[PDB]
């Protein structure tokens, strides 16, 4: 949208150093998981920058020019995840979305862990229900069809046939 | 407007579907409705059902007309405001001036866990000064809504 466009111009021009871009543009995933990740991870639309100072500069820029608002991730705040990304045992060995993200920049990988955490992806709602509702741990689960079981236990879905609307 | 669906299968027990949250609550005092609406937000249009099996069958076979979020009573698990947190809040701004939102609504007892999820995790305060005091207190750190409908959320 207009907001991301404006920020990207500040990056490309070099006026605001330190901008990386929209988080979802900074990694890749197998197309099989496109609906899942788009449905469950709004943080993919956050804008990654090097530091809190750069974030504040972008916030100030957007406001000064009546452009709008965005949410920012500063890589400087992501280092807390450095030792927290190792694979874990999951119900039915269901994949963790985070582990499916392909990215070479290790700082950006930390941002992906912040965004996705231990969200799992299940093949269908049948499996999602088995996986989510463990006695010892409520897992956040998204299906390949974009249905979501939140840790609270709510279950969301419907009108999947319009996911690919033009 | 009621929740509408196609029976997911034969011999469907309609009692398994309770309906939209908004249709299941009775506000105790109309002067708190503005606050409660803000507390619930889009959760007013979550659908309450008995179990995760019923939820799954509706989502898959109910021919639902939009994306719905369903609250299955047998699995829903709120992270509620604890009694100690309320005690601290009351001592901070006065017991007349802060309530757990849940205490402001009536509903059938079978719905308890669903209502704890919608209303049991937010405070309602009389005014902005008190709402800010409660919400951001290091001992409380809990979303708070004023009777005027303003929101203060430490997160």
């Amino acid at each position: 949208g207009k907001v991301l466009d404006a920020i990207i111009q500040e990056k490309k021009s070099g006026r605001i150093p330190g901008i990386y871009g929209r988080l979802g543009d900074l990694g890749a995933i197998d197309e099989k998981y496109d609906i899942a990740i788009s449905s469950c991870c709004h943080a993919l639309d956050y804008i990654v920058v090097d530091s809190i100072d750069t974030a504040q500069e972008c916030v100030n820029f957007l406001k000064k020019h009546n452009i709008g608002i965005a949410t920012f991730i500063g890589l400087d705040k992501m280092t807390v995840w450095a030792k927290k990304m190792s694979k874990i045992q999951t119900p039915e060995n269901t994949p963790r979305l985070f582990d499916l993200v392909k990215v070479k920049n290790e700082e950006i990988r930390q941002a992906f862990y912040f965004a996705l955490r231990d969200t799992l992806v299940a093949n269908n709602l049948d499996q999602a229900t088995r996986v989510a509702y463990q006695r010892d741990r409520r897992w956040r689960v998204v299906t390949l069809q974009g249905q979501i079981i939140e840790q609270s236990g709510t279950m969301s879905g419907g009108l999947e046939h319009h996911h690919h609307h033009h | 407007l009621q929740f509408a669906y196609k029976d997911p299968e034969k011999n469907w027990n309609r009692n398994s579907v309770k309906g939209l949250v908004a249709s299941l609550i009775n506000v105790k005092d109309n002067s708190t409705a503005t606050a409660l609406e803000v507390v619930a937000g889009e959760r007013l249009y979550n659908v309450v059902v008995d179990t995760e099996v019923t939820a799954k069958k509706l989502l898959e076979k109910g021919e639902l007309k939009r994306r719905y979020t369903i609250i299955p009573l047998n699995k829903i698990s709120a992270r509620c405001i604890a009694p100690e947190t309320l005690r601290v809040a009351q001592n901070l701004v006065g017991p007349d001036n802060v309530h757990v939102a849940l205490s402001l609504v009536d509903y059938k007892p079978e719905l308890q866990k669903g209502m704890e999820f919608v209303f049991g995790t937010t405070f309602v305060c009389n005014n902005m000064d008190n709402a800010k005091k409660v919400a951001f207190d290091k001992r409380i750190m809990t979303r708070t809504v004023t009777l005027g409908g303003d929101v203060f959320d430490p997160h």
